[PDB]
């Protein structure tokens, strides 16, 4: 069965927004927009300006793959815990989100070669309020748990959509001064738009396969060719020599 | 459903039964079929009935039913 | 079809008493489950619960009773 | 002060099942926004459930008649504080449908 | 049996992020980015630049053997608890996982020489929020906890897979200002990059 | 309608005994809140407050007298 | 016309016998429910609540000893 | 005529026993609130609140006491 | 409209015993800011504030205290 | 399967309401046996300790009580 | 959804009505430690760090109480 | 092959109606033995420990109601 | 809004045929290293 | 070998959650006996002695809620 | 060897479940007679006699649960 | 029975990395590292060096 | 809304209609634009067959 | 399944069987 993910977005924040107050003579005071008088007297009218931009765009496509027998259950379940390097080495701190994704199966076969299949599966990550800061959610990515129960007949070495999903998600807002923010002179000076879209599909395909034949190389010829290669192998001490040649050749 | 409906609507009742408005001696016994003895089960995942009986009541209750299960029509509110 | 005694019309009259109280026992529970801390939700659902205690054991002792009236009288039959 | 708002959200879920057989989905994303601040740092986050649970079968000229029992919506949140956070992230209602069609 | 992990990632950081504030004659006061002026009032904008990148790359290879009769249960399991080097004897401190692994089986003989077993098999470490430090998660890689549960038959001699699992995942963002980001003399000065790639296969 | 029994209406009499009693708390707390320092507003949340600790008490207690007052009864049937 | 047996009038004694139980344990609730927090009020009403259980007890337990009178005779009748 | 068991007269007796403890609380508080700095007023508002503390906790566990009395003979009648 | 319980009245009964006093604070603090070196206006502010210091000590105990005798009243319930 | 009866169900609904509650708490504890001196770490412990402790006694006593609902039941069957 | 419980969301709503006290106590420290000798840096972190004293003290006081509520109303299930 | 007549199979229908009950049993007792002050482990063998009592209940009680229905048959043969 | 419709026919072209395009494609394919080449093409094409 | 529960997991987390404050404590004490009058010696001991005191609070008082979490659930076994 | 009933290996599942918990109550116990004022002694005996206080509970209502799961069970064999 | 372990293992640590901040005439802050301004305004950068 | 149709012989319709409308009766919003700002309507209840 | 949907049809009802629509003494 295969999981894919592709996510899309992008984000735009720009313009300002006044307030304060000024005093006359301790005769008249004037305050725009929520400006508390009794907190300042003199204090002068502030702005708060924004501006910045960003885009985001992610991809995951994990397999897991196993097999059973015919008309008996099969259950596989993982999760694995994924950390990011959180930029400090004294002033130190972690983060971490686990992935979890469990199939389970209980298949037939039929009599024009079809295989059917009864799946169960769900998916995704646990609930975590972390990852304070700002590219800490953008370094690891988040999907929706999921829960499928479906019977589906397929035949043999073809593939079958099993159930996805998509989404488009749109926004736009213009935030301005009544009066002067329509001038075409410093008009310009008073707006406040942030736009806002999204984009996001996530799909299960699957596909199975008939499997009769032992596998060619053996498994301990691909290790060998793991730890030759790795770095790693430990057949050559002379101490370590006897215990491994007297459980590997039999 | 139907499975319900007559199967209690032939409760007890050694009768035979005539005819839905909505060779003697052996035409006569299979006429002396009883209403009680119609035994029907569901089978939900071919949207099917399973009926058992003589030569005529399977062909009888063939005719309730071909009048039993309409077209329902939708309707919309607002 | 479920046969229906006079015993199954009895409990019938509890199930039946009660509009949706099966509704609403799983449905404070639901409501409490996503959130087991709230007073205005404990409160409501101490006295949910207490009436479903007092459904099954009313429910129950009457059947109990009834059962034991009915069984001296035909013990009185030969 | 003046501001005009419009949003737009388009989702689907598909799926496939077999006749007379019942078939169940649900899910729930959780969705981020920056909020403007990385020393001054927070942030605010809702969710999107959707679920659906069907019961299909046929018919004789070729009509197909599904069952739909639907949820979908967040969860009623007291959060996103600021202004544009809420302009961030938009809501919608919880609902329910329970409907037999073909 | 055969526990084979391989390990692959890289990761790299780079760019900045302005705010701050501006004060105009105790009469204007420009704020860059949330910075209230009720908490200051001559502190001028500041910048905030990352600069980092790392690969990082893990393998573990494990088997356990053992025989049995025909029909007959086995068990075996196993717990190691690993350390690892926290750096400092006196300012001093350490952080350690365990590893728990589980296999029971049921074996049986058939006619043409294939052997048939009844298999259930786990293996990992459990979800630990510990190892504080940046390189201690590097110094003790992770696997995930698994299960299966299957019935198979194998001639005799040879090897079959069981279950497996691979993944790949990619992530890129830029961040930016937008007027000021996109001139062409020092537009790169303005940029917030971070791409992200990480590939892992794990198979029994 | 959700239904409701006699072990409702008594916890239902506490709920509207009281008008906005748990609204008010959660007014006096928000306004609390935001400036956790002002004797006008701790004197105001030690009232509510308590006022509430006291409503939810006298409710749970008087559901859980009838509990064993019904259980009693019923018990005495058999 | 409303039939009364003995057992009915056994129990009917401790309600004429009490006289307005009914009425003065629902006043009291409604006085506690205005202002739950008045100790003359929980007072009052504790001795009110507390009546009224030692009533429904002690009313119960005399009609279960008279059913349990009759039906050892009943039994050896016949 | 207002109707009172053996708990309500227990209890009855605790508020004639004290003359106008419900008159002596109220008076010394509403001289204490007109002018709450004078330490005549105070010295004679602690003591007569915590007598009135200690008169409802003698109060309320005189009457829970004879309760526990009758509970425990009721269910040794049948 | 505000519901109010029985320590509302309490608190409420602080609130009318004094006529003005948490307008006077207010006033003192506005004195003071103009000109904070006037030993006429230290000496005001000296006495206004210990006042509103034991006024706040003085209805937080009593507050207190009342729940605690309620909740020892309410616990004897069952 | 392994087989899980209703009152395992009951208890599942508590186990599945919160999400990684078991993780939350042994999260906070970790960033606070580090430096237990912080009060962000200790009041942000104090509201997740006080949560998980409403959450057992939550789910052992609502067992508790189908336990003691069925048992009265399984005594009514013979 | 990050699960949060009605005792964290009393906790949280001190978490959500400040902004960023959790920062402004921080900063001020760093001045302080920087120059332990100008009287405006002192008379500022002595009003943040008693409202920051009264801040945990009204959070912990008020989460213990929904406890022992939350507790009461639990044993009284069964 | 074990004999077993119908009453052996009303109770293999407990036997069989439950998949692991007795192995669950055995090894949630050894999983709290080791460790037997876990809320975690607790909770999820109070649950266990509670659902092997009402097993046994329902299936003792069940087999000795068939017996007495027997019993009153075969004293009608002669 | 609903919309039904039958489905019949096996998927073309296949998956795998398509998440070879997709990964290629994104950059994350690790079918180059050769150290990890060997288990991949183990378990992939039988 | 010597045994630990879990009881003793969550006190040996706080002695392993620190390093070695129990050093860190009899390190900054003779210290201060040496020469007592040094104020780099005695602000660090405050802070330390502070830390460490705080430390067997906040260990006791959880100990002591994870046995009441436990006793509440034992109680309801029987 | 020791006969062992079935109540007996359920409580000898307690004694080996520790290794030497009987051992390490009696030697914290006596390394803190010698001094009883050294905190590291008296955490370490409170968290020890907090395993003590739940082993014995744990084993004693768990052996009486299963007695009187087989009480119900002999009974109803004649 | 004969119970029988071997164990062998080797591990190295070597390299720096580098942060701090400097600051600009109170008019600019540049932060390498997540060096908050807000703690240090003439503290320049640091370094750490393991072999 | 929660209904049960029916159909007639003439072309009517009947259905069993209840419906419930309103927000909870939530006093908030305190300043005094804001309760303008989003209006409030009572709750309600219907319980009736109609055709 | 199968196995329950014409066992419990044929529960009881000793009767032999006709023809599905969807020697001579000794036969």
């Amino acid at each position: 069965l295969w999981i894919v993910d592709l996510n899309k977005s992008d984000l735009e924040r720009l313009g300002t927004s006044w307030s304060g107050s000024i005093t006359i003579g301790d005769k008249l005071g004037v305050s725009l927009n929520q400006s508390s008088i009794s907190t300042l007297d003199g204090s002068r009218f502030i702005a708060a300006v924004n501006a910045l931009e960003e885009k985001k765009q992610a991809t995951v496509v994990s397999r897991p793959v196993l097999l059973t027998q015919e008309n008996v259950p099969a259950i596989f379940d993982n999760n694995r815990t994924f950390y990011t390097k959180l930029i400090g080495e004294r002033n130190v701190a972690l983060e971490h989100v686990t992935y979890g994704t469990m199939i389970r199966v209980l298949p037939r076969f039929s009599a024009d070669g079809q295989i059917e299949m009864s799946l169960d599966i769900e998916d995704g990550n646990d609930k975590t309020p972390q990852s304070d800061t700002t590219t800490s959610v953008d370094a690891l990515p988040e999907v929706g748990r999921t829960l499928i129960s479906t019977i589906a007949r397929v035949p043999h070495g073809k593939s079958l959509l099993v159930g996805g999903y998509t989404r488009d998600a749109n926004t736009d807002t213009v935030q301005s001064i009544p009066f002067l923010g329509k001038l075409p002179l410093i008009g310009s000076l008073f707006r406040y738009s942030s736009k806002n879209k999204s984009n996001v599909v996530r799909v299960f395909m699957i596909e199975p396969k008939e499997i009769v034949d032992p596998l060619t190389p053996d498994a301990s010829e691909s290790v060998n060719n793991i730890l030759k290669q790795s770095g790693a192998w430990s057949g050559d001490d002379k101490l370590q020599k006897w215990v491994r040649v007297y459980l590997d050749r039999g | 459903g139907i499975a319900t409906a007559i199967e209690r609507l032939l409760q007890g009742e050694e009768q035979p039964l005539g005819n839905i408005v909505s060779m003697s001696l052996q035409e006569a016994l299979k006429q002396n079929a009883a209403a009680g003895n119609i035994k029907i089960v569901a089978y939900p995942d071919t949207n099917s009935l399973l009926v058992k009986g003589t030569a005529e009541q399977v062909h009888f209750i063939e005719m309730l039913v071909k009048a039993l299960d309409v077209a329902k029509r939708h309707v919309e509110l607002s | 079809t479920p046969w229906s005694g006079y015993l199954d019309d009895v409990s019938a009259k509890f199930d039946t008493g009660v509009d949706n109280l099966q509704t609403q026992v799983t449905e404070a529970l639901d409501k409490l489950a996503a959130k087991p801390s709230d007073p205005a939700l404990l409160a409501a659902y101490q006295s949910k619960l207490s009436e479903y205690n007092l459904y099954r054991n009313a429910q129950s002792n009457t059947v109990k009773v009834f059962k034991d009236i009915d069984a001296a009288i035909i013990q009185n039959f030969r």
